[PDB]
């Protein structure tokens, strides 16, 4: 199983799935925005070699709401 | 630049059916009210949005592919470049649809700019 995720600024996540091949997605907060090009997703990934998962690097950036 | 804008939509035509085989649970910044006074902004939206796609699947036709539109599409908008647009809604603003609405109506900006290549 894949430890817990990183905080990433801005955002929160609450993963259902902690099982390798699974999908979780950060939630950028109230007022903030993800990030055109960026991505919420993070997923866990076995490493075979040493049977150890972790979860994918995130490129996640919450901005300010343009619209506030 | 219209030849270059048709190898683009041949691309995302591709990538159409390509999804019919992939699990998608991304959902994009789209812009389907996209307008001549602001078509280059809302085409680098769609553009800056597919990274997204090669950050979220590890299938190697798509990334290729996707990649193909992006480098062909920065290489047009910079090559043929003209002026620097006002007014222009920001990317985060737009609202997020599934990656084939996303597609269509990237298709159809596509498609404006073929018309008036």
């Amino acid at each position: 199983t894949c430890p817990p995720p990183v905080s990433i600024e801005h955002a929160d996540i609450r993963v259902k799935n902690y099982s390798v091949n699974s999908r979780e997605r950060y939630v950028c907060n109230s007022g903030f925005k993800r990030k055109a090009g960026t991505s919420t997703l993070i997923e866990c990934v076995i490493n075979k070699n040493t049977n150890v998962a972790h979860w994918t690097t995130p490129s996640l950036k919450c901005i300010r709401d343009p619209s506030l | 630049s219209s030849g270059n804008w048709i190898d683009v939509r041949y691309d995302l035509e591709k990538i159409e059916s390509l999804i019919q085989s992939i699990h998608i649970d991304t959902t994009l910044y789209t812009d389907s009210d996209f307008h001549p006074s602001c078509k280059v902004t809302a085409m680098n939206c769609f553009l800056l949005e597919l990274q997204v796609i090669l950050h979220e699947y590890s299938n190697m036709t798509l990334n290729e592919t996707v990649r193909n539109v992006l480098y062909l599409a920065n290489s047009t908008l910079s090559s043929n470049k003209n002026v620097a647009e006002s007014g222009c809604k920001e990317c985060e603003e737009l609202e997020e649809k599934t990656f084939t609405e996303f597609l269509q109506s990237f298709i159809r900006i596509v498609q404006m700019f073929i018309n008036t290549s």
